[PDB]
């Protein structure tokens, strides 16, 4: 229950932040002023959600992501090849072939 | 492969039908095979339809680039294949289109 | 004609992505005239391309025509060369076009990239008239897609992928070689005179590696030996071409009727004079043999030769 609650609270932090990024600045007792402002703007996301970048920064981000994914696959393969189970299996097969 | 006395596209088709990629790697993909123009592209389409991941990888390593292969028509052909593992795409298309779907309907990219 | 070429400024430099095999390898490239000063080339390779000066330089020579190497030799040549160029900050010089020994260097780089980290500063110096697509490269500084698929009927050859940088030398013609040997040798000579970080006074060491070869391989070997700083060379025996001729001439130092190999213009034309001129300086020529002798590692053979 403790671990599940920690994970769910960490998840719902996003909803808290996103619902306080959207609310009017004035608190509810005097929020009627902000509602009247919305009435005037009815007849009339730089940050908080997204982060717009240029084409050069986009290419830099793409190159960084490609480097990260290649490193991830290479590290995973290196971990797999050096496990005890794989070493035992390869040694057994090579010993069988060598004996033959 | 030798006894058929056929061309390299036919040998590749045979090795793809048998689902044997080492046969194609050690016998068909060697020095100076002189594939006809548009033969590796057709082999890539056939391997894509039949769920041949090893042959797709082998063809990609041997020249064909997915940027030139993939067109709108080829993607339309890919979405309307009948050879391969069973899926539930037809039911999804019927549900989204809200019935009124005659047999032999061509699933356009708009429906996808 | 008598070399009547328009001296227009360069119109081809940038980066190319090699669409094709299962890799995404960029390759900065420029086009330069075959008469450029190596000082500018070194400045470009050091500052604009942002490459540190090498602690070692390896020159790879071989036959232009495509050949094949037996197994258990290519796997100990490619891995040895890769280890020598990776454990040491080194620059590799190659022809660049996907023919001959350059294919072997390319697949050696391909096998290493899938198993180890780091990068190798392989540099290709190819004539501009032999690239299969002179177009699709005449763009200015912008990334250009490039296709690795080879058409044997085109009577040209494609650039070898897995090369970090390219120096495309042009002299005006199209479809013939000979526009880069002078530039490559002059750049090697200029970078050999460059000073390494050590304050002893020693310059960058230069070694030559010979696989397969031809009639001109003997000439370039003799040119390496006859330079004012001698450049040690390393040859191989399992190739069967002029490298095997040099290996056989290494044995029985100081048999002239053996010069007939159905290789040149009968017994009337012979390269035995320049072969013996090479063998007169035999302390610089090295050799590599599998199991028969010592130094069963190419990187050990390269490093001990320097």
């Amino acid at each position: 229950v403790k671990s599940i609650s920690n994970q769910v609270w960490k998840f719902q932090r996003y909803q808290l932040i996103m619902t306080f990024h959207e609310r009017p600045v004035l608190p509810p007792p005097l929020i009627i002023f902000s509602h009247m402002t919305m009435i005037f703007q009815h007849v009339c996301r730089d940050y908080g959600l997204k982060l717009f970048i240029t084409d050069d920064e986009l290419k830099k981000v793409h190159d960084f992501e490609e480097q990260c994914i290649e490193e991830y696959f290479r590290e995973k393969d290196d971990r797999f090849n050096s496990s005890n189970d794989e070493r035992i299996r390869v040694t057994s097969e090579r010993v069988e072939n060598m004996s033959m | 492969l030798k006894g058929a006395n056929a061309s390299a596209p036919d040998q590749l088709s045979l090795a793809l039908a048998w689902n044997r990629v080492d046969i194609a790697r050690s016998q068909i993909f060697i020095y100076g095979q002189q594939w006809p123009v548009g033969s590796l592209e057709q082999a890539m389409l056939d391997a894509l339809v039949l769920d041949r991941v090893d042959f797709v990888k082998l063809l990609i390593e041997n020249g064909v680039s997915m940027h030139r292969f993939l067109t709108i028509s080829r993607l339309e052909e890919l979405y309307n294949t009948r050879h391969g593992p069973s899926n539930t795409l037809y039911h999804l298309v019927r549900d989204v289109k809200k019935g009124n779907l005659p047999p032999d309907y061509r699933i356009s990219l708009i429906d996808i | 004609i008598s070399k009547h070429t328009q001296l227009s400024p360069t119109d081809a430099f940038g980066t190319i992505e090699f669409q094709g095999g299962g890799h995404s390898n960029k390759a900065m490239y420029v086009r330069v005239s075959f008469d450029t000063k190596p000082d500018l080339l070194l400045h470009l390779m050091t500052k604009e391309w942002q490459l540190e000066l090498p602690k070692l330089l390896i020159s790879v020579h071989g036959g232009l025509q495509n050949f094949e190497l037996q197994p258990k030799l290519k796997q100990v040549f490619g891995k040895g060369l890769i280890k020598a160029a990776m454990t040491t900050g080194a620059w590799i010089f190659t022809g660049g076009v996907n023919t001959g020994v350059i294919r072997h260097v390319g697949d050696a780089l391909k096998d290493h990239a899938s198993k180890s980290r780091g990068k190798i500063c392989t540099i290709g110096i190819a004539p501009w008239g032999i690239v299969e697509n002179q177009e699709d490269l005449i763009g200015r500084d912008v990334v250009r897609p490039y296709q690795t698929m080879s058409n044997p009927m085109s009577k040209l050859t494609v650039l070898n992928s897995m090369h970090s940088h390219f120096i495309l030398a042009d002299n005006g013609t199209t479809g013939k070689y000979g526009a880069e040997v002078k530039l490559r040798r002059q750049l090697e000579k200029h970078i050999s005179l460059q000073k390494i970080n050590t304050r002893i006074g020693q310059g960058v060491p230069v070694v030559a590696l010979i696989v397969e070869g031809g009639p001109n391989v003997i000439s370039i070997v003799l040119e390496y030996l006859r330079d004012t700083p001698p450049v040690p060379v390393v040859v191989c025996d399992g190739s069967g071409r002029a490298s095997d001729i040099l290996a056989f001439g290494h044995k029985y130092s100081e048999v002239t009727i053996q010069k007939t190999f159905t290789y040149t213009r009968t017994q009337a034309q012979h390269l035995f004079i320049i072969l013996m001129e090479c063998m007169k300086k035999k302390e610089l020529i090295t050799v590599f043999r599998m199991g028969s002798e010592g130094h069963q590692d190419i990187d050990l053979a390269i490093l001990t030769a320097l």
